[PDB]
């Protein structure tokens, strides 16, 4: 429901160097491909961070509703960006109850 | 092994397929059975049904 | 034996680092891949070198 912005700009983009910062599988990129991104320039890039559960992350897609896209985070349907998620079962959750 | 998921190792077998160009000799467990000629008959030649 | 990330990288048409440097594919490719984790046989924990 607080999900931060990073405004990238004014800098070159190397794209093969997230791989090796997050374990996650591949990239769902709508619009373009995951692996033309280092042949092509834009003009300002966003970074939206957040977490939810392994349920919800099927609605961080363009044209999805549920509870996620209602009221906490919707995207548009003209998307063009890439959604990328991983697991993180040892950083974000405790014994006791993380809250 | 205290990686994540994305950086464990992984096992690849890649079987490519060689189409009917050459006699065939990787053919599956199917049984024979004996030609008929002159009569109008569904045929299955290595796998072309016609 | 590859990484978690470049499983994606053994398809038809792909680029990246193994797909141009280690292990290519056709664009005209026919057959099947399987892949399995083998994080128990595969892995050390001083490091698999």
């Amino acid at each position: 429901y607080a999900w931060n912005r990073k405004r990238i700009s004014n800098c070159v983009a190397d794209y093969s160097v997230i791989y090796n910062f997050a374990p996650f599988f591949a990239f769902k990129c709508y619009g373009v491909s995951p692996t033309k991104l280092n042949d092509l320039c834009f003009t300002n890039v966003y970074a939206d961070s957040f977490v939810i559960r392994g349920n919800e992350v099927s609605q961080i897609a363009p044209g999805q509703t549920g509870n996620i896209a209602d009221y906490n985070y919707k995207l548009p349907d003209d998307f063009t960006g890439c959604v990328i998620a991983w697991n993180s079962n040892k950083l974000d959750s405790k014994p006791s109850g993380n809250y | 092994p205290t990686y994540g998921v994305g950086h464990q190792p992984y096992r690849v077998v890649v079987l490519s397929f060689e189409l009917l160009h050459a006699p065939a000799t990787v053919c599956g467990p199917k049984k024979s059975t004996n030609l008929v000629k002159n009569k109008c008959v569904n045929f299955n030649f290595n796998g072309l049904t016609g």
